[PDB]
RNA sequence: ACCCGCAGAAGAAGCACCGGCUAACUCCGUGCCAGCAGCCGCGGUAAUACGGAGGGUGCAAGCGUUAAUCGGAAUUACUGGGCGUAAAGCGCACGCAGGCGGUUUGUUAAGUCAGAUGUGAAAUCCCCGGGCUCAACCUGGGAACUGCAUCUGAUACUGGC
RNA sequence: UAGCUAGUAGGUGGGGUAACGGCUCACCUAGGCGACGAUCCCUAGCUGGUCUGAGAGGAUGACCAGCCACACUGGAACUG
């Protein structure tokens, strides 16, 4: 550029991929689960992926991701909603939270306990 | 035009260069013969001669010493919007001391060699290896 | 004396059928460990062919690095294409300083105590013909009659 | 030593007061040079002997009146 | 106006007391422009006790700086 | 916890006696010596070259009995007050005291010289102390606190100083279980089975 | 505090990872299905990649996960970027305010630099040392905030005249 | 979003404050301000400082020191 230009101006850069405005800049929120569907994958696979339609405790309505073995959801039993980056699925942002409220963990577990959820204690 | 010294002296020998002159000719002004006569105490010319008297041509012979080459970086570095100001240790040590630093002061034209000798600062009008 | 070193392999790209091509490709050097710099590229079918032309033009050239109290003799800039290097003097006592790639072909020259730039591609076979440059770019006066340094 | 200024004056309008204008240079943003601004103020006078175009130096005083602090000195320079 | 005063050392609920020359107005946090020695309520038969600089110390003497209650019986803990 | 399960498999892994678990004249002990574990062996790939370095750092780290965020800090400390970081490093861990103990023969392995340390035993110029990372300089005097100088551990670890090579840098008397660190080490005056040029090229990462 | 007893090994070890980058791996179940990942990818009867299982890799009283913000992005180019074409030169010329302008001798000392005074706390990263078992906390000076004001100077270069 | 404007702009009296000044009650004239973004609208505690780094800046405002306002809210006054 020219010596005397970036004047009265800082310059503009890019913002850091932020995508989840339904989560009110919260880490997670709290939503019903109306619906659940079947959508077809990109790239060649033996394959294809589920997603659910989610109304949210604080006015808002968007689809969520779902996996973890398969899926257990059942309608306005209430499910936790958090941002979820996807590859899996196309045009995606959110994915549903693994033992918490009526969303299940994963049954029987040897190791990586501390994730996807687990059984609770006794008996 | 003339408009600028630096812009015309530094190129013209620059080219000059890869032209292989021996020797090569400007309008001349004592900016310009200021730095000619640091270029010369340095070992840079074997000559320099200023002929004109009212369009006075400064022409100046660059000193060779095995077939081509003389000056291995020959650059302004400092802007007329805002120029290069260095305190009295803050001169730079160009090309990591192959080469020298040429300063503007109160007492002349200079090098930094000579600046740091007398205790000044000042602004940087070439950098020189 | 002598010093050798690989530095990198790659297999070439081409989808020929059906399947790949078997040609690789290959990047070594040579030095001395004192002051002195050779490298190689080479390709031919399958890594242990291509690993010897490369080996094979390694020892058919050798450049002088210009060296001063252990270190280089100057600051040096050294171009090919992307590659658009720059390479500086370090510290007294210093080797790390060096690196990366550039640590394996400063090894075979024997001096760490030189710090680099690229300034654009690292591409291991096209970066080396950039610090060639450089060397071909270094300076050995033969001025010193009219200059100051050595 | 004192704390003067000179500017020309841009507006006699009033009915003591003057309007004065003086620049200062002022670094660019981040390539650092000297580029020139101006100031307009309104300056103290009881004597009237200019109008605009003319050139003036002023003096930092006391506070004067609301929002002036400067008192005009001496004609510098006429217009023609 | 400066009074002989202690500072806090630091050290987690073990006392040794920096003593400072400092004005006696305002919070008691810094405010000290000269260090005259070390007070140590912990010491017992070590060779590093109650401590004075006498140097540091010898513009303050006399009628130089205030003593304060807290230092009236330091002469008589330091050597001496 | 300190290690855990057998020690005899660092030895193995060499097909050289490492100092572990060494009593009397350290031999046979029908413990699998100079035999490889496993059975598939055999034929492995021959390393990245990067891992060699990985590899000669865990020599270090398992013969010193310290941990990577140590080890880290380790060469900080190295890389300074002139020499290569390499030579420096393999230096800095010879004056622990826990490694003092050992070279001393007030401990037949390291595990049971640092069990000194561990258990308040060890003495440093007059001053009780318990912790293994503490650094021993020249002219300090290093001793077993008077009223566990009669333990018999201590006594039996005497075996093997009449058996390893006598460390050129400290001297000892075990006639009043008393040693001092003369010298800083040199690696012209010690030789080691670590490559000293391979642990100077480490972080890289 | 610091030291000394009674009880008996007494109450005290996991977390992520095991296709590749990436150290650790093999044996069954399934058979393009179902399940898995940061990305590339895996799966049709020999799946180290899914479920199952023994061991192993790495970290350890912690280990993994994640949210925001920086960073690699010399992928917003002040340090340190481009405009024939791949993305950017106004349809074009004129021009108020702004930006920029030959040369020498006087003169001014604004800009620039020099000799000093005052200050930038506590700190920053760094060099050397101290009060307490180490350390915090507290230090006690260096290195330093390269600016801002005043005093005393220099006048080549830039600007004013 | 390009225009805003009768303490708005200059002047004359007498008050007020510890003190400069429309701070204040009343006159006499027609000026003054806006691209460094005035006006109009939205939104808001913040500097020294921190993390990263040759250096700098978007964002942040703990420490260790400063610093604007509030005590339901909208506001006022005395004592000092």
């Amino acid at each position: 550029a020219t010596v005397n230009q970036l004047v009265r101006k800082p310059r503009a850069r890019k913002v850091a991929k932020s995508n989840v405005p339904a989560l009110e800049a919260c880490p997670q929120k709290r939503g019903v689960c109306t619906r659940v569907y079947t959508t077809t994958p990109k790239k060649p696979n033996s394959a294809l992926r589920k997603v659910c339609r989610v109304r949210l405790t604080n006015g808002f309505e968007v689809t969520s991701y779902i996996g973890g073995e398969g899926h257990n959801l059942q309608e306005h039993s209430v499910i936790l909603i958090r941002g979820g980056r996807v590859k899996d699925l196309p045009g995606v942002r959110y994915h549903t939270v693994r033992g918490a409220l009526d969303c299940s963990g994963v049954k029987d577990r040897k190791q990586a306990r501390s994730k996807y959820g687990v059984k609770r204690p006794k008996a | 035009s003339m408009q600028d010294p630096i812009a015309d002296m530094l190129t013209r020998i620059r080219n000059g260069q890869a032209a292989n002159k021996a020797a090569v000719t400007m309008p001349s002004s004592k900016l310009k013969v200021a730095i000619a006569n640091v270029l010369k105490e340095e070992g840079f010319i074997e000559d320099f001669k200023v002929e004109g008297d009212t369009k006075p041509e400064l022409e100046l012979t660059l000193k060779y010493f095995q077939g081509k080459a003389v000056v291995e970086s020959i650059q302004r570095v400092s802007r007329p919007g805002l120029r290069i100001y260095k305190r009295k240790d803050e001169l730079p040590k160009v090309m990591a001391g192959l080469g020298i630093a040429v300063v503007s002061t109160s007492k002349g034209v200079m090098t930094d060699r000579a600046a740091r000798q007398a205790g000044l600062g000042g602004e940087i009008i070439c950098y020189v290896a | 004396e002598l010093q050798e070193k690989l530095i990198a392999v790659n297999r070439v790209s081409k989808t020929v059928k059906g399947g790949r091509i078997f040609s690789f490709t290959a990047l070594t050097v040579v030095g001395d460990g004192n002051g002195r710099v050779g490298f190689g590229y080479g390709k031919a079918r399958e890594v242990p062919a291509a690993i010897q032309k490369a080996m094979e033009k390694a020892r058919r050239n050798m450049i002088n690095v210009a060296l001063n109290n252990g270190t280089l003799q100057h600051p040096v800039k050294g171009v090919h294409t992307g590659s658009r290097v720059f390479m500086q003097p370090a510290s007294e006592g210093t080797g790390i300083i060096a690196g990366g790639a550039m640590r394996a072909v400063l090894e075979v020259a024997g001096v760490h105590n030189v710090l680099a730039k690229a300034y654009g591609s690292t591409n291991p076979i096209n970066v080396v013909r950039a610090t060639i440059d450089g060397l071909e770019n270094m300076n050995s006066p033969e001025m010193v009659a009219a200059k100051r340094g050595k | 030593k004192i704390r003067t200024l000179q500017g020309r004056v841009v507006s006699d309008k009033m009915e003591k007061s003057i309007v004065v204008a003086i620049e200062r240079f002022v670094k660019h943003p981040i390539y650092g040079k000297f580029i020139k601004r101006t100031t307009k103020l309104h300056v103290h006078d009881e004597n009237n002997e200019c109008g605009i175009g003319d050139v003036v130096e002023i003096r930092e005083c006391r506070p004067l009146s609301k929002t002036k602090s400067w008192t005009l000195v001496r004609v510098v320079e006429k217009a023609v | 106006m400066v009074t002989i005063r202690l500072a806090r050392h630091g050290a987690k609920k073990r006392p040794f007391y920096q003593v400072v020359v400092a004005d006696s107005r305002n919070a008691r946090n810094g405010r000290f422009i000269e260090r005259v020695g070390f007070f140590n309520p912990i010491a017992s038969e070590k060779e590093e006790g109650t401590r004075l600089d006498l140097d540091r110390i010898a513009h303050w003497v006399g009628q130089g700086a205030t003593i304060s209650d807290r230092v009236a019986a330091l002469i008589k803990e330091v050597n001496k | 916890a300190r290690y855990l399960g057998p020690k005899l498999k660092l030895s193995r892994r060499e097909g050289t006696d490492l100092f572990l678990k060494s009593g009397v004249r350290a031999i046979d002990t029908k413990c699998k010596i100079e035999q490889a574990p496993g059975q598939h062996g055999a034929r492995k790939p021959r390393l990245s070259d990067y891992g060699v370095q990985l590899r000669e750092k865990q020599k270090v780290r398992r013969i010193y009995g310290v941990l990577e965020r140590q080890f880290r800090n380790y060469y900080k400390e190295a890389a300074r007050l002139k020499g290569n970081t390499g030579e420096n490093l393999l230096a800095l861990l010879e004056g622990r005291l826990d490694n003092v103990v050992y070279r001393m023969g007030f401990g037949a392995t390291r595990a049971e010289a640092r069990q000194l340390v561990s258990h308040k035993a060890i003495m440093v110029n007059g001053r009780v102390v318990n912790i293994a990372s503490y650094q021993v300089s020249p002219n300090d005097v290093v001793s077993i606190r008077e009223k566990a100088k009669k333990q018999s551990r201590v006594k039996a670890a005497l075996e093997l100083a009449e058996q390893r090579e006598k460390p050129t840098w400290l001297e000892v008397d075990a006639g009043k279980m008393e040693g001092t660190f003369k010298r800083k080490p040199e690696r012209s005056d010690l030789s080691a089975d670590i490559n000293e040029h391979l642990i100077v090229e480490l972080y890289s990462k």
